[PDB]
C-alpha cells in the first residue's frame, strides 16, 4: 500500500534528523573547556590588579 | 434484510501510535468491528505489547485471586454500573500495588482473625479446664477432649501409666465452634495426676494420640483462682479484639467486593485493548501503526467517528484515517437476532455457517422446523402438553433469568422456550386436522361414513344381515355414503380395523407431496442465491437444466396422485392403477403393455417425453457448465478437472441423490406412526383396565392409572420421542432441504467487544 | 476516497517530521545547559587556583 510506504520514508527521515541533531550539539558540548579559559583569564588578572592594589 | 446474510466492507486503518490505544479502545466500546491479523510472528514473547498484555494476564490472575478470597468469605461482589478504559500512561503500576495491597491485607486479616479466635477459644477451654481442675517430685496435667473418646483414652493411660493413673472428666456446659469449619463439638475436659516427667512423657503421648490439648495450670486451688481471674480478664480483651478484629475485616471485605467490579473491568478492557493492538504491522523504520479492519456495511463511518474520538480523547492531533479495500478475502457472517429468532438462528449456525451476502436458512426455519415436528408429533392431546410446558416457561420468564442456571437441561429447554412454544403450537393444529388426541378423536366433525339404514337400498344390503353375525366392510359407493367432506380426519377412521392402512396412505403420499414441496422449494431458493451473487452461469447452467430435471419427475408424480384423488371414486376401485407402479415405469420406460391399465390418454408419449427432457439436463451439469467455466478463464488470459470432479458429485446428488430424498422423506410417515402406536397401546394396556362397574373403585383406580399413564407418556412421547422428531424434523431440514441452496461454509462474525466483558 | 487518504498522510509525514524537529529542539536545550554547566565547572576549577595562589 502506497500509503504506509511513503509514511516509513518520512519516519525513517524523522529518526536520521533527530539523531543528526545530537552529532551537532554533541561538537558544541566538547567546545565549552575551550570557551571557559577567556573567563578563567578574567579572573587571574582581575587578583592580579586586586593584588597590586593590596601592594 | 434478514432474509440473507448482513452486508459488510474491509478497510484500512492508519494509525498514530499515542491516538492508537485510545482508537482500539473506542472501535472495542463501539464492538461492531473484526480485525484482519497482519503480523504472522505474533507469539508469546514476540508480540509488539510483550510487557504489558503479560502484566494485563497477571492482573487478571491477581483479580482472580482476590476475588476468589472474597467469595470465601461469603460477602456479594457488587456486580453493577459501567466504567471508563485505563489511560495509556503506566497507571498500571498503582493497580498492581492496589492488588498487591489487598492480597497481604486479606492474608494478614485471615492470619488475625484465625489467632484471635483461636486464642479466645483457647483460653475459653482453659476457664472450663480451671473450673473443673480448681476442686482438686510429685506432676499432673489438664486438658480437654472430645466425650466419646473417655473410655479407650483411660484404658490407653492406664496400659502406659502400667494399672497407676488417677484422673477425673467433665462435660463442657456446652459444645465449642470449631475454628476452621464452624461445627460444634461436645468436648469434656479432664485432669491427670502422677509422679515425675517418664509419666508426663506417656500421658503426653496419649493425649496427642486422641487429639486431646493440654493446658498449664497452678499446684494449688487458690492459685488457680487467681489465674482464673486473669483467663476471665484476658477472654474480655481477646473480645474485645475481636470484635475490632471484625469491623477491619467488614471494612477491608467491603472495601474489596467495591474495588473488584472497577478493577474487573478496567483489566479487561487493558488486556483486550494490547492484545488488539498486537495484531499491528510494524516494519523495522517505522513508529506509526497500520492495521485493517472487517466491519457492518451501515458502521464503516461509526468505526471513522471512534478512530476520530480515540484521537480527541488524546494529546495526539492525527485524526486517524482509513479507506474501503477493494482485493478482499471473504468477510465475516453475521444476522441479527431477538428472543424467537435467536434459537432458530442457533440450530443453523450448528448446522454451519452461509458465506457472505449467502441467503439465511433462519427466516423460512421460523416455520419449517415447527411444522416438520408438528407433522412428526401431530397429537392434540401431546400438543396441549407441549404448549402449556412453554407457556409456563415464557410466563415464568422473568423469575427463571434469576435462577440456577449450572442444571444446562433445564437452562437449554428454557432457551428453547419460544421455538418450543411454536412447534407445540403446531401440533395442535396438525393434531385437530389428523384428528388424534391421545390416538381417540373430536366428535365435533361431522359424518362421511354411512348409518346401516343406507345399505337397506339393495346394492350391498348384505351388509345389514352379516353385521348381525361377521365383520363387514362398508364400500364407500355412491348413494350409500355420505360424498365429499370438509373437515379433517374423519372421526370414523379412529375406531375402524382397517383404519391404519386407509390413514398410512395418507401419511407415506403426504410424506411424499411435502417433501417434493420442500426440493422444489429449495431450488427456488437456490435461484434467489444465484441472482444475489449476480452469476449467469450459475443460472443457465445449474439451476435451468436442475429445476428441469426435478419438474419433469416430480411435477408427473404430483399430478397423477391429484388426478387419482379427482377421477377415481369407489365404483372405480376395482382394477384402479397403482401410483408407484406408473412412477417407476415412466422412470424405466417401461409400461408393461398389459395388467393395471394406463392412467389418461397419451400417457405413454409424455412417460417418454419426460424422463427424455430429464436425462437430457444430466450432461448439461456433468459437463457443460465446466467446460463453458474452462473457455472463460481459458479466455481471461481455476482447474478443469476438480470442478469435473466437485461438480459431477454435486449434479449426482441434484438427480438421483434427490430421487433418495424424495423416499427420504418418509421419515415424517415413520415417526408419525410409531408415536400414534406408543400412543395407542399405552391407552389399551393403562387408561381402559381402570374402568369399572362400582364408583369407588372406578374413580380411585382411574387416578392411579391415569397417574402411570401421564409419568410413561411424558417419558416415552413428550421426551424421547419428542427429541427424536425435534432431531429428525431438524435433519430433513440441515439436509434434504438445505442442501439444494444453504452453502453453509463461513467464519462466524466475532467482533472484538468491551460487550465480552 | 484515496486522495483524503493521501492528504492525511501528507499531514503524518510532515507530523513525525515536525516531532524530531521538536526534538532536536529539546536536544539543543539540553545541549545549552550541559555546555553552561561543563564550561563553569572548568572555570571554577581554575579560578579557585588562581584565588589560593593570590
Amino acid at each position: 500500500s502506497q500509503g504506509i510506504q511513503q509514511l516509513l520514508q518520512a519516519e525513517k527521515r524523522a529518526a536520521e534528523k533527530v539523531s543528526e541533531a545530537r552529532k551537532r550539539k554533541n561538537r558544541r558540548l566538547k567546545q565549552a573547556k575551550e570557551e571557559a579559559q577567556a573567563e578563567i583569564e578574567q579572573y587571574r588578572l582581575q587578583r592580579e590588579k586586586e593584588f597590586k592594589a593590596k601592594e | 434484510e434478514l432474509f440473507r446474510s448482513e452486508e459488510m466492507t474491509l478497510a484500512q486503518l492508519f494509525l498514530q501510535s499515542e491516538a492508537a490505544y485510545c482508537c482500539v479502545s473506542e472501535l472495542e466500546e463501539l464492538g461492531k468491528v473484526q480485525f484482519r491479523d497482519l503480523n504472522p510472528d505474533v507469539n508469546v514473547f514476540q508480540r509488539k505489547f510483550v510487557n504489558e498484555v503479560r502484566r494485563c494476564e497477571e492482573m487478571d490472575r491477581k483479580l482472580r485471586f482476590v476475588e476468589k478470597e472474597i467469595r470465601k468469605a461469603n460477602i456479594p461482589i457488587m456486580d453493577t454500573g459501567e466504567n471508563p478504559e485505563v489511560p495509556f500512561p503506566r497507571d498500571m503500576i498503582d493497580l498492581e500495588a492496589n492488588f498487591e495491597k489487598i492480597e497481604n491485607e486479606l492474608k494478614e486479616i485471615n492470619t488475625n482473625q484465625e489467632a484471635l479466635k483461636r486464642n479466645f477459644l483457647e483460653l475459653t477451654e482453659l476457664k472450663f479446664i480451671l473450673r473443673k481442675t480448681q476442686q482438686f517430685r510429685l506432676g499432673f496435667v489438664a486438658g480437654v477432649i472430645n466425650r466419646e473418646r473417655i473410655p479407650t483414652f483411660e484404658r490407653m493411660l492406664w496400659r502406659v501409666c502400667r494399672g497407676n493413673v488417677f484422673l477425673r472428666q467433665a462435660e463442657i456446659e456446652n459444645p465449642l465452634e470449631d475454628p476452621v469449619t464452624g461445627d460444634y463439638v461436645h468436648k469434656s475436659v479432664f485432669i491427670i495426676f502422677f509422679q515425675g516427667d517418664q509419666l508426663k512423657n506417656r500421658v503426653k503421648k496419649i493425649c496427642e494420640g486422641f487429639r486431646a490439648s493440654l493446658y498449664p495450670c497452678p499446684e494449688t486451688p487458690q492459685e488457680r483462682k487467681e489465674m482464673a481471674s486473669g483467663v476471665n480478664t484476658r477472654i474480655d480483651d481477646l473480645q474485645m479484639v475481636l470484635n475490632q478484629t471484625e469491623d477491619h475485616r467488614q471494612r477491608v471485605l467491603q472495601a474489596a467486593a467495591k474495588n473488584i467490579r472497577v478493577w474487573f473491568i478496567k483489566v479487561r478492557k487493558m488486556k483486550a485493548i494490547y492484545h488488539t493492538l498486537n495484531l499491528c504491522n510494524i516494519d523495522v523504520t517505522q513508529k506509526c501503526l497500520i492495521a485493517e479492519v472487517w466491519c457492518p456495511v451501515t458502521d464503516l463511518d461509526s468505526i471513522q467517528f471512534a478512530l476520530r474520538r480515540g484521537t480527541e480523547h488524546s494529546g495526539s492531533t492525527v485524526p486517524s484515517i482509513l479507506n474501503r479495500m477493494q482485493t478482499n478475502q471473504t468477510p465475516p457472517t453475521y444476522n441479527k437476532t431477538n428472543k424467537f429468532t435467536h434459537g432458530f438462528q442457533n440450530i443453523v449456525d450448528a448446522y454451519g455457517i452461509g458465506t457472505y451476502r449467502e441467503i439465511n436458512p433462519a427466516p423460512y426455519t421460523v416455520i419449517t422446523f415447527p411444522f416438520l415436528f408438528a407433522v412428526m408429533f401431530g397429537d392434540f392431546g401431546h400438543g396441549i402438553l407441549m404448549t402449556l410446558f412453554a407457556v409456563w416457561m415464557v410466563l415464568r420468564e422473568s423469575r427463571i433469568l434469576s435462577q440456577k442456571n449450572e442444571n444446562e437441561m433445564f437452562s437449554m429447554v428454557f432457551s428453547g422456550r419460544y421455538i418450543i412454544l411454536l412447534m407445540g403450537l403446531f401440533s395442535i393444529y396438525t393434531g385437530l386436522i389428523y384428528n388424534d388426541c391421545f390416538s381417540k378423536s373430536l366428535n365435533i366433525f361431522g359424518s362421511s361414513w354411512s348409518v346401516r339404514p343406507m345399505f337397506t337400498i339393495g346394492n350391498w344390503t348384505e351388509e345389514t344381515l352379516l353385521g348381525s353375525s361377521v365383520l363387514q366392510l362398508n364400500p364407500a359407493i355412491p348413494g350409500v355414503f355420505g360424498g365429499p367432506y370438509p373437515f379433517g380426519i374423519d372421526p370414523i377412521w379412529n375406531i375402524a380395523t382397517n383404519k391404519l392402512t386407509f390413514l398410512n396412505s395418507f401419511k407415506m403420499k403426504m410424506s411424499v407431496i411435502l417433501g417434493i414441496i420442500h426440493m422444489l422449494f429449495g431450488v427456488s431458493l437456490s435461484l434467489f442465491n444465484h441472482i444475489y451473487f449476480k452469476k449467469p452461469l450459475n443460472i443457465y447452467f445449474g439451476f435451468i437444466p436442475e429445476i428441469i430435471f426435478m419438474s419433469s419427475l416430480f411435477g408427473y408424480l404430483v399430478i397423477l396422485i391429484f388426478y387419482k384423488w379427482t377421477a377415481y371414486d369407489a365404483h372405480s376401485s376395482r382394477n384402479a392403477p397403482s401410483l408407484l407402479i406408473h412412477f417407476i415405469n415412466m422412470f424405466l420406460f417401461s409400461y408393461p403393455e398389459s395388467g393395471n391399465a394406463m392412467l389418461y390418454s397419451g400417457q405413454k408419449g409424455i412417460q417418454c417425453f419426460l424422463i427424455v427432457v430429464a436425462m437430457l439436463c444430466v450432461p448439461w451439469m456433468l459437463l457443460f457448465k465446466p467446460l463453458i467455466l474452462r473457455h472463460q478463464y481459458l479466455r481471461k488470459k481455476f482447474d478443469f478437472g476438480d470442478t469435473m470432479v466437485h461438480q459431477a458429485i454435486h449434479t449426482i446428488e441434484y438427480c438421483l441423490g434427490c430421487i433418495s430424498n424424495t423416499a427420504s422423506y418418509l421419515r415424517l410417515w415413520a415417526l408419525s406412526l410409531a408415536h400414534a402406536q406408543l400412543s395407542e397401546v399405552l391407552w389399551t394396556m393403562v387408561i381402559h383396565i381402570g374402568l369399572h362397574v362400582r364408583s369407588l373403585a372406578g374413580g380411585l383406580g382411574l387416578f392411579f392409572i391415569f397417574a402411570a399413564f401421564a409419568t410413561l407418556t411424558v417419558a416415552i412421547l413428550l421426551i424421547m420421542e419428542g427429541l427424536s422428531a425435534f432431531l429428525h424434523a431438524l435433519r430433513l431440514h440441515w439436509v434434504e432441504f438445505q442442501n439444494k441452496f444453504y452453502t453453509g461454509t463461513g467464519f462466524k462474525f466475532l467482533p472484538f467487544s468491551f460487550e465480552h466483558i | 476516497s484515496d486522495a483524503d487518504v493521501q492528504k492525511q498522510i501528507k499531514h503524518m509525514m510532515a507530523f513525525i517530521e515536525q516531532e524530531a524537529n521538536e526534538k532536536a529542539e529539546e536536544i539543543d536545550a539540553k545541549a545549552e545547559e550541559e555546555f553552561n554547566i561543563e564550561k563553569g565547572r572548568l572555570v571554577q576549577t581554575q579560578r579557585l587556583k588562581i584565588m589560593e595562589y593570590y
